[PDB]
């Protein structure tokens, strides 16, 4: 078992201190890797230490910033990060990798950072309104375009999930101002247009800010 | 520094289907190139802790090989779990390092097509911008393109897009893309539509959207 | 775990008469109603034993090391249990094993370890107020136990741990031999009333316990409990009470006696 | 305690117990119907029960069962150069049975390593738990693991399907050591029944003599054991049962 | 009564190899344990005793373990003189009972694959009976397969086989084996074939026998 923890989300040129506990298994005995991973791309390795701490490496983009240090008699892993870059805004990962010789190789699920001048903010709710503009026999995109929150995750769903059919959800894009935006969707009959009332069930959580609101099909 | 080259960075299949997916090392390694899957965010799953040797209880379908600079994955017959991505990463010396992973990312390959076609909201309005969304939502592929018609002028690098994967029970993704324009645009602009060319259909498919215009 | 003790004042070594204190029963034989000779160590009739006490007043606590010689006789007299063992070995520092013996306020304990001992050590009653009561607090008597060979303790109990008020109460002999890797101890309780000497009379040491030791011992150390309390000083060397006990060492000598077995078998008289 | 122990050791970390001041019944081992390999140096089982010493010592671990080959005066391999090493004078047993329903698992088990590579091999009764990486090539491998740098412990992955060879086997190897002290462990001593009021031969305890035994009128301090005349002769005994 | 099982039942090897094999016994017999060496039509040779005594005059490369229920004969430095049939033998009670023998058989283990195959011959017809003559030839390991194709059925039941020993300095086996058939067979059916599934090749291979039929 492994457990990162001290992920956050923070300015670029500040610091931050990742934590990674280490369970049911013997830390002490090996080497301890952090490696990372920006969202959508591939691995990147970060990071080892020796078994004993005796020794630290690093890839070039952390080197000299970061710090890789350890408690083997607290069973913890740590990652000092520092001079923070948008380099730096990815899940990190502990783990010990393998080479060449058998053993259980162990990661843990992995905490988050993200680097941006943001602030935590709600969905700026912009529902898909399907009317003489759009609306195609049995297709009629609802939906909405969400903007502008700091943290991540914005929920959203349909008629208080009383409209479930046909539901898609599509990746988040960044904007210039640090704040995350997505679309989200349910695409639903011409006919049924003039039956359901049609809420957009905006909530961005880590602001606690639900926002469900009404979306005007057959509007204009 | 070593570097690693993944021969598909992507793939389609169907279960059953054999698989193999290589890398190729910048240079020589011996046999130290490890294999992984992994489910997207999830914990790297080790697949193979050298060229070649399989990690205890990773099932018996995958396998390593290779020597010097070029390496295999392969998986004797597909199961559902193994649309993910795949990294392969030498350990031969520092910096450690990981392939481009491949994505097995179409969770059966078939052809069944789609299009859809939404403005720049009425409820979008109200946001100081038009927001346009062509919306070519269960499609086969992920391969489409979408075009822009506001004043007629066809908009470029003023766009963005994101695309919902492959649907496990459709075979199908979903995506999303949106040319987006300030109050000071959006009411200088009248005629609008967004265009959907997804070619598992034989045509571009588009609506006169006309914000301030319908 | 060790502290060096100070107020400890300095006077002059103490001594006193053996009035034929000491014989023991010297196989595990049954004679009755006869007269029996045998040459043996045993402590010579009048001798000079050396005195060490324990009393406030005046700040007086007294654990030398000492040597061991071909055999020790050992007598405490007390009221409150403020003699707990000893210590026996060689270099005491754990380059040599040695021997531990401890009542340890709820256990007998004996072990054989490289144990690396206190240049001072002690037990030590607090006077926990809040308990309302005296209790062991204090087991300060080595650093490490660098390896062991042998190990034992009783099955518990619990003392009272006395503030006793009047004269000592307790006479406990004891005598030691350390022969052929056998650590052999004879002893015998008496209830006394003498206000501070060692008490005239007889009465023979019977075995009490041998132990298969393979060791060299030539010195040895006793092992006393300090009295602590919201009273003194409280300070580690120096908030300390001594009690009020006192112990007399004596060395054995190769002797021929002549014991006198009762009708029972006892020894009841002996002439050095 | 050692025999029917929970878990073993892994045999590169293999535990040693010291028995001191006991009665050891080694026939009641060895009758023990239990054991794949029971092997004894300097030694018979029957002849054990007889026997008295300062210490025994029991040393356990888990190996495969075609290492078990290994676990003798005169062995070489991985188990007899890195991991465990008898002396070519041994004298001691060897005792081993297969233990695969206690130590395989379904998923198979990696709980067991042993020592993979190592400098040198062990002395005799040797011990290694180091966990640094052995550079097997030039470069000093700096506590990291690579190219010529590996862990210089392996697990076994133990399935209940593995072929017999391939299986986990419990192993204990007892050592019998006899110093100038006290001989602390013996085998256990017969005792027949007493014979009152006939001219027998007798040994009560060590004491030994030949004469006619009856119940005594006169009694003896708690300690005493036997009785003696104003000639010393011995004219009266305590009967240890 | 006491079961011996031996644990290889064959093995391969070359000069110079350390070997092992193993007896186990269904319970307990102390060290009585003996065990022998066979060569082809030659008497059983003793080689260890008790278990682990090495007989008189025997080489000190043998040597033998185990008292219990397991047991173990090694050779140090396998030689040419040692490619023979290997027998544990309980000496511990009645009846005596002896391991069904390891085979060391593979002298200087090689990887030469072969096949060929032969008609049921004209010069045999004239018998009243057809008898085919499959015959992979000269081909490392011993392990083959053979199959028919008579009017090209699959024939089974009706088959035989014998191999000549493992040739001395080809380490190569060879292979005859015979399908046989009636008068009325033989002239009932007019295609045929022996098929060698060559485990050493990539493939089968079948050729037209044509009784009566050429
Ligand atoms: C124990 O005894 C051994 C053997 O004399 C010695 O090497 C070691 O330093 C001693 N101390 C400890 C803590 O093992
Ligand atoms: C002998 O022992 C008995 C029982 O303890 C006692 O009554 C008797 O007085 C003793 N005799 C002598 C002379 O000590
Ligand atoms: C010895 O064992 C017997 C049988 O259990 C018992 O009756 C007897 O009291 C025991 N005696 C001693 C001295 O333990």
């Amino acid at each position: 078992q492994l457990q990162e923890s001290g992920g956050g989300l923070v300015q670029p040129g500040g610091s931050l201190r990742l934590s990674c506990a280490a369970s049911g298994f013997t830390f002490s005995s090996y080497e301890m890797n952090w490696v990372r991973q920006a969202p959508g791309k591939g691995l990147e390795w970060v990071a080892v230490i020796s078994y004993d701490g005796s020794n630290k490496y690093y890839a070039d983009s952390v080197k000299g910033r970061f710090t890789i240090s350890r408690d083997n008699a607290k069973n913890s892993l740590y990652l000092q990060m520092n001079s923070l870059r948008a380099e730096d805004t990815a899940v990190y990962y502990c783990a010990r990798l393998i080479t060449m010789v058998r053993g259980e190789d162990y990661w843990g699920q992995g905490t988050l950072v993200t680097v941006s001048s943001a602030s935590t903010k709600g969905p700026s709710v912009f529902p898909l309104a399907p009317s003489s503009k759009s609306t195609s026999g049995g297709t009629a995109a609802l939906g909405c375009l969400v903007k502008d929150y700091f943290p991540e995750p914005v929920t959203v769903s349909w008629n208080s999930g009383a409209l479930t059919s046909g539901v898609h959800t599509f990746p988040a894009v960044l904007q210039s101002s640090g704040l995350y935006s997505l679309s989200s969707v349910v695409t639903v009959p011409s006919s049924s247009l003039g039956t359901q009332t049609y809420i957009c069930n905006v909530n961005h959580k880590p602001s606690n800010t639900k926002v469900d609101k009404k979306v005007e099909p057959k509007s204009c | 520094d070593i570097q690693l080259t993944q021969s598909p960075s992507s793939l389609s299949a169907s279960v059953g289907h054999r698989v193999t997916i290589t890398c190729r090392a910048s240079q020589s390694i011996s046999s130290y190139l490890n294999w992984y899957q992994q489910k997207p965010g999830k914990a790297p799953k080790l697949l193979i802790y050298a060229a070649s040797s399989l990690q205890s209880g990773v099932p018996s379908r995958f396998s390593g090989s290779g020597s010097g600079t070029d390496f295999t994955l392969t998986i004797s017959s597909l199961q559902p779990e193994d649309f993910a991505t795949y990294y392969c990463q030498q350990s031969y010396n520092l910096p450690r390092t990981f392939g481009g992973g491949t994505k097995l990312e179409v969770l059966g390959t078939v052809a069944a097509p789609s299009v859809f076609i939404f403005p720049p909201s009425d409820e979008q309005l109200k946001s100081g911008t038009a927001s346009v969304v062509c919306l070519l939502n269960n499609f086969y592929p992920r391969e489409a393109k979408v075009q822009w018609k506001v004043d007629n002028a066809l908009q470029s690098g003023n766009s963005q897009e994101s695309v919902t994967e492959q649907d496990s029970k459709d075979s199908t993704y979903s995506l999303s893309s949106t040319l987006t324009l300030s109050k000071a645009d959006y009411e200088k602009h009248k005629v609008y539509a967004c265009e959907v060319t997804h070619q598992g259909l034989s045509s571009p498919v588009t609506k006169s959207f006309n914000r301030g215009e319908c | 775990q060790c502290v060096n003790l100070t107020t400890r004042t300095q006077l002059p070594p103490a001594y006193t008469n053996s009035f034929t204190r000491g014989v023991y029963y010297p196989d595990k034989v049954f004679r009755s109603s006869v007269l029996h000779s045998t040459q043996d160590l045993f402590l010579p009739f009048f001798s000079n034993v050396t005195w060490f006490h324990a009393i406030h007043v005046t700040k007086r606590f007294d654990n030398p090391v000492l040597p061991f010689n071909d055999g020790v006789y050992f007598a405490s007299t007390e009221k409150s249990n403020i003699i707990r063992g000893w210590i026996f070995g060689t270099t005491l520092d754990s380059k040599t094993q040695s021997l531990l013996i401890v009542n340890n306020a709820t256990n007998v304990v004996i072990k054989v370890c490289e144990f690396q001992f206190c240049n001072d050590p002690f037990l030590g009653v607090y006077y926990h107020k809040n308990n309302k009561s005296w209790m062991e607090s204090e087991f300060r008597v080595y650093s490490s136990a660098n390896n062991c060979t042998f190990e034992y303790v009783s099955q518990p109990f619990l003392m009272d741990l006395e503030g006793k008020q009047g004269n000592f109460k307790n006479l406990r002999e004891f005598v030691f031999k350390n022969i052929d890797g056998y650590f052999k101890i004879y002893s015998k309780h008496t209830p006394i009333n003498l206000v501070r000497d060692l008490p005239q009379g007889f009465s023979a040491l019977e075995p009490l316990v041998d132990l298969p030791i393979g060791i060299n011992i030539t010195r040895f150390q006793t092992l006393l409990a300090l009295h602590r309390s919201y009273l003194t000083p409280g300070d580690s060397s120096s908030g300390w009470t001594a009690g009020a006990a006192a112990y007399y060492v004596g060395y054995l000598q190769p002797r021929t006696f002549l014991l006198k077995y009762n009708e029972n078998g006892t020894i009841t008289d002996a002439v050095d | 305690e050692v025999f029917n122990a929970t878990r073993f050791a892994s045999v590169y970390a293999w535990n040693r117990k010291r028995i001191s001041n006991c009665v050891a019944d080694y026939s009641v081992l060895y009758n023990s119907a239990s054991f794949s390999t029971f092997k004894c140096y300097g030694v018979s089982p029957t002849k054990l029960n007889d026997l008295c010493f300062t210490n025994v010592y029991a040393d356990s671990f888990v190996i495969r069962g075609d290492e078990v080959r290994q676990i003798a005066p005169g062995q070489t391999g991985k188990i007899a150069d890195y991991n465990y090493k008898l002396p070519d004078d041994f004298t001691g047993c060897v005792i081993a049975w297969n233990s695969n329903n206690l130590d395989s698992k379904v998923g198979g088990n990696y709980n067991y390593l042993y020592r993979l590579f190592r400098k040198s091999n062990l002395k005799p009764f040797e011990r290694d738990i180091s966990t640094e990486i052995y550079q097997a090539g030039s470069t000093p491998c700096n506590g990291v693991e690579g190219f010529n740098c590996y862990f210089p412990l392996q697990s076994y992955g133990f399935q209940p399907t593995n072929g017999v060879g391939y299986q986990p086997y419990r192993v204990v190897v007892l050592s019998f050591e006899l110093l100038h002290a006290p001989a602390t462990v013996c085998g256990p001593k017969k005792s027949t029944n007493l014979v009152k009021n006939k001219c027998v031969n007798f040994n009560f305890n060590g004491l030994t003599g030949t004469g006619v035994l009856t119940e005594s009128n006169k009694k003896f301090l708690p300690f005493q054991q036997f009785g003696r005349d104003i000639a010393d002769t011995t004219d009266a005994v305590r009967d240890p049962q």
